[PDB]
């Protein structure tokens, strides 16, 4: 693997002091080193191994860089196009409109489930009193870090 | 490092200290300088072992900057009460009511190596009360700028 | 809840709480493994689904048993949904398991009335109920049946709005086995009739009606005490405004045999028993009969006292009842003597002339007084039936008859007259029940037997059987016009044949011309004809000609066996010709058209056979059906032992077949449920093949759906389109939200995703600003630890305050 920044931000996270950081934070720290990984995708390889990924990336930077690569590759599904549309198809009735409630639900009980309090983080005051949300800036919001 | 934080504002209360304590005005403070001003406040009881003790810390006449240096160098990681607001400040960062119990002692455990489980303990007995109630940050500051008691 | 108050007390029995249901249908499910089932004891099982033998099914059971059985011994189950549903007929599972099912729960929650398509299902409660309860009957005046839960007074009520709205008239028809109990229903139907809309500024004669009818066209059955042998129809005629009229009554099958016969453990009619009862003396001598029965042939073959029957009290009954019925003296007296003639007839006697096969009189004893009784002559009597003059060509053929020949023609009359005399009397009722004021219309309720397959079927089977085959068809056109009426509303796209048309070939075997009655009623007029007779012309002319047509498979004996729509039915032709006799004497029907006894000589006036006439009151009856909108109401029987909240199986299931639900639920099930309008189609499929795209969204709202089901590996045929919406079949719809269902995960576990990488970009944001405040924290409170408790800095401290 290469580059060195990701190696300073490794340490930022130890939260031990030992610079060996576990195969449970293995799947977020991947999340802030540029691009998006699935739960399910981190889950099947390497992460499936119990003693082979606490011995593959609950680790030292060793593993954790080859394991962030591996997921660099399949990133190109970063595509937008896809992701604003989709999100129409929920509440269609003339320009991106959506109900609170539907997004809510259905990013918290469907596929790969998000905590209560993750939605309603999401949601961070881009739902005012209107109970209607518009679809096409909310993308934008989400992709904008 | 104890020139480089150590603003002109914070050497003028010291200044004005030295020169309470500096009965003669002479611009030495010795043992009978140090006498009366425990005297001027209440304490008579001062035995010379104590006065020793005080004054063996510097290594010639304490002087203005002997004792500015050897003042900076037990305070080489203390800023100025506004300065420390500003980081709890930045960990309040919504605003007016101080941080709980928990979201603190995680943050100093966590990033970096250490602040000891041991620290953090002696900091809740030492902080408090203040650090029970609203982690009293701004109790917390006007304690460690301005002594135990007040 | 909130709504029923109207009933409150019959709440419980019309409706469920509102969480009593919501605790219902939202409760845990899995579709793909819960199911229905065959089973060799019950008739069907519920079970879960544990394996899949490749066409082989193994269930477990509710109750705990496991069995193997094929695919298609196997059936499907409701979501919770549907529990216990108003109409079956909304369910998305119409099977045969679903219904007997749906029926049952709601009866074990003490629900009597559950609707399955037109009908108006009713399970006997055999308990009392708050039901019939005069609050209800308000709250069901005025209400649309979705207005209100699963009642008769809905469509007692509807009918009734109906009638003024519409402005046509209408009809009930209940049907169902001896002991559905369906005269509770239709005497409370009429009740609700008479209440609601009533202009007396009757309920008597209504109900005095029927014990005179009793009397006559009901009997001692060997599986009731008093069975009806009796059916019924009322025409009550309301005005114009809407207020009370008229009414009219008719009777049918009291049964035109029992009069000249009767099984062993069976008897007739109770009028004979009632009258030789003795309580009126003077009748006995006025009829000029004795009190012992065995002197009337026709009326003791089989039984002649029954121990739970007071023939003495009914006597008067039925005797009290003539008078309110406002019938004349004479005419009672017309009854009363009309009845013992016939008894008379079958004394009647003949013997061979010798060395001639004629028959010759054995007497006028007894013509004496059947003559008499009649207002008749004894000798024109006896010639006219001994020596039939006919007129073969244009003129009048005096012919003879033999000895087989009389006492076959008589046992023709007697049957005859007594019918037309119980016709009679339906007519005069009914006329009672004849005002002068003005009548717009009219609500008909008829009661009648339904389709019962006995492992002995005669004659009295076939009547009625043909009776109910008959109605089916009536209600398959109503449901196939009717159902052609809301594709043609919506717009759909649907093309059916009638379906009445698959009975068609049924009846005509039966009432067309060389069909079995005609066969039945030609050899009635041939002297020296025999059942065995009778029976050969029936095969020689349908058998291997028509297909309806079969004869019987042995497993008593059968000569026929028939297909009508509720099954095989296995006919025994023996006493069928007798029956039939009572084909009729023309020359004494002459006599009898001009009697002394103004009564029998009206009675025949319109001038033969029995079946004759059924034949020409079922025509009369069809008719005035016909000219009616049909309003359906099946009564079901739950189980032969008489215990509420309780059901037998195969015992309602055979109801079910027989009496038209199931019928009516396939018919359902054959067109296209679902329909889907429009957009309501493109928003929540467009997902499936959204690309399916320039050509799909520059774009219109119908013809869009169109080009979408362009893709999926989906029946292309299960849908149809048309000018407002899309129809389709069954479990399609579910076939689609499939797709959708993984149309999502990607759409959704994507965008979560993006969130969740997102949502942690954040904190690195936070985590990193923070970095040095913490330091300054950190390090700050590490010096006062160490500090505090230095000379120096204690001495700053307490000195801190004195400076400026």
């Amino acid at each position: 693997d290469e580059i060195n920044d990701f190696k300073e931000a490794f340490l930022l996270f130890d939260r031990t002091g030992d610079a060996k950081i576990t195969l449970s934070q293995v799947g977020d720290i991947v999340r802030a080193l540029g691009q998006n990984p699935t739960n399910a995708e981190i889950n099947k390889i390497l992460g499936n191994p119990s003693k082979e990924e606490m011995n593959a990336k609950k680790i030292t930077f060793e593993e954790f860089l080859p394991m962030l690569q591996a997921a660099a590759n399949n990133k190109d599904q970063g595509t937008f196009e896809d992701f604003v549309e989709g999100l129409r198809v929920f509440d269609k009735e003339g320009n991106g409109t959506v109900m609170g409630a539907e997004l809510r639900h259905v990013l918290a009980t469907l596929g790969e489930k998000m905590t209560e309090e993750e939605v309603e983080e999401l949601m961070k005051g881009q739902e005012d009193s209107n109970g209607c949300i518009n679809y096409e800036a909310f993308v934008k919001h989400i992709m904008s870090v | 490092n104890v020139f480089s934080m150590f603003d002109q504002t914070q050497i003028q209360d010291f200044k004005e200290a030295f020169t309470v304590i500096d009965q003669n005005r002479d611009g030495i403070i010795d043992k009978d300088d140090l006498r009366e001003t425990f005297a001027a406040m209440g304490r008579l009881n001062v035995k010379n072992e104590e006065l020793d003790a005080m004054i063996k810390e510097a290594s010639g006449p304490i002087n203005f900057t002997v004792f500015l240096t050897m003042f900076g160098e037990k305070l080489k990681g203390a800023d100025p009460e506004d300065v420390i607001m500003g980081a709890f400040k930045v960990l309040d960062p919504d605003g007016k009511g101080s941080i709980k119990k928990s979201f603190l002692e995680e943050l100093l455990t966590t990033q970096c190596d250490r602040f000891t489980p041991e620290e953090i303990k002696n900091m809740w007995a030492a902080f408090p009360p203040d650090v029970a109630g609203n982690v009293d940050y701004k109790n917390i500051c006007y304690v460690i700028t301005h002594g135990e008691d007040k | 809840d909130a709504e029923m108050a109207a009933f409150g007390e019959a709440a419980p029995y019309l409706r469920k709480s509102e969480k009593e249901r919501i605790e219902a249908q939202n409760k845990p499910f899995d579709a793909k493994s819960s199911v229905f089932v065959v089973h060799p004891k019950e008739s069907f099982v519920k079970g879960t689904i544990q394996s899949k033998e490749g066409g082989k099914v193994t269930v477990k059971t509710e109750g705990g048993e496991t069995l193997t059985v094929k695919e298609d011994q196997v059936f499907s189950m409701n979501p919770p949904k549907y529990d216990k549903i108003e109409d079956m007929a909304m369910m998305t599972h119409l099977h045969e398991p679903a219904v007997l099912y749906n029926l049952k729960e709601r009866y074990a929650a003490w629900m009597i009335y559950t609707y399955s398509g037109l009908f108006c299902v009713t399970v006997n409660p055999y308990k009392w109920l708050p039901v019939y309860n005069p609050k209800v009957v308000l709250a069901y005046r005025g209400k649309k049946r979705q207005e209100a839960p699963p009642h008769i007074f809905s469509i007692s009520d509807n009918a009734y709005q109906f009638m003024l709205t519409d402005r046509e008239n209408q009809s009930i028809l209940i049907t169902g086995e001896s002991g559905a109990g369906k005269t509770v229903n239709t005497k409370r139907v009429i009740q609700y009739f008479a209440t609601i809309a009533a202009s007396g500024e009757l309920e008597d004669q209504i109900i005095s009606a029927n014990p005179l009818l009793e009397a006559f066209g009901n009997a001692k059955t060997v599986r009731n005490d008093n069975s009806s042998r009796f059916g019924k129809f009322i025409r009550i005629h309301f005005g114009a405004t809407g207020k009370l009229a008229s009414a009219d009554i008719e009777t049918y099958l009291l049964e035109k045999s029992r009069v000249t016969f009767q099984l062993p453990a069976e008897r007739s009619y109770h009028i004979f028993y009632q009258i030789m009862s003795n309580k009126k003396p003077e009748l006995i001598d006025m009829l000029l009969i004795t009190t012992n029965p065995y002197d009337y042939h026709y009326v003791s073959q089989g039984e002649i006292t029954v121990p739970s029957i007071d023939d003495q009290e009914e006597l008067m009954a039925t005797d009290s009842a003539i008078d309110i019925l406002g019938f004349s003296a004479d005419e009672k007296t017309a009854i009363y003597k009309l009845t013992g003639a016939v008894m008379h007839y079958g004394n009647l006697k003949f013997k061979q002339k010798q060395r001639e096969e004629q028959a010759e009189p054995d007497g006028t004893e007894v013509a004496d007084k059947a003559a008499y009784l009649m207002g008749l002559n004894s000798a024109e009597l006896l010639k006219a039936l001994c020596y039939p003059r006919v007129k073969v060509g244009n003129e009048f053929v005096t012919k003879g008859q033999t000895v087989s020949q009389v006492h076959n023609s008589v046992g023709a009359l007697a049957k005859a007259v007594y019918e037309k005399m119980f016709l009679w009397m339906v007519i005069r009722i009914n006329q009672q029940l004849d005002t002068k004021q003005p009548r717009q219309y009219f609500i008909g309720v008829l009661d009648i037997a339904g389709f019962e397959i006995f492992d002995f079927n005669s004659f009295e089977q076939l009547c009625i059987n043909f009776t109910n085959e008959k109605l089916q068809q009536f209600f398959n056109h109503h449901m196939f016009v009717l159902e052609q009426e809301e594709y043609k509303k919506e717009g759909i796209e649907w093309e059916f044949i009638d379906f009445g048309m698959d009975l068609a070939a049924c009846i005509e075997l039966i009432e067309k011309p060389m069909g079995i009655f005609s066969i039945l009623e030609e050899e009635c007029m041939f002297p020296k004809a025999t059942d065995t007779s009778f029976k050969n012309k029936l095969y020689d002319q349908h058998l291997g000609k028509s297909n309806n047509f079969q004869k019987p498979k042995p497993a008593a004996e059968a000569h026929f066996s028939l297909v009508h729509y509720a099954g095989t039915v296995d006919y025994n032709i023996s006493g069928w010709l007798e029956k039939n006799k009572d084909p009729l004497n023309e020359t004494v029907i002459g006599l009898y058209q001009k009697s002394s006894v103004k009564t029998l000589a009206l009675l025949f006036a319109t001038y033969q056979t029995v079946s004759a006439l059924f034949r020409e009151n079922l025509n009369k009856l069809m008719a005035n059906l016909r000219s009616t909108h049909p309003h359906f109401v099946r009564c079901i029987i739950p189980n032969e032992t008489k215990t509420p909240g309780a059901m037998e199986h195969e015992l309602v299931l055979h109801q079910l077949r027989c009496n038209g639900v199931l019928e009516g639920i396939r018919i359902c099930r054959k067109g296209f449920p679902s329909r889907v309008l429009y957009a309501d189609f493109k928003q929540r499929y467009r997902v499936l093949n959204a690309s399916a795209i320039p050509e799909g969204q520059f774009m219109d709202s119908k013809k869009a759906s169109e080009k979408l089901l362009g893709s999926i590996d989906v029946d292309h045929t299960q849908y149809r389109f048309g000018h407002t919406k899309v129809f389709f079949k069954a479990g399609l719809l579910g076939l689609l939200e499939e797709m959708r269902d993984d149309k999502l995960a990607e759409i959704i576990t994507r965008t979560q995703a993006r969130c969740r990488g997102f949502l942690m970009r954040v904190e690195y944001r936070r985590m990193v600003e923070r970095r040095e405040s913490i330091f300054c924290i950190q390090y700050n409170v590490r010096s006062f630890m160490n500090v505090k408790h230095w000379p120096w800095m204690k001495l700053f401290f307490k000195i801190k305050p004195l400076l400026k």
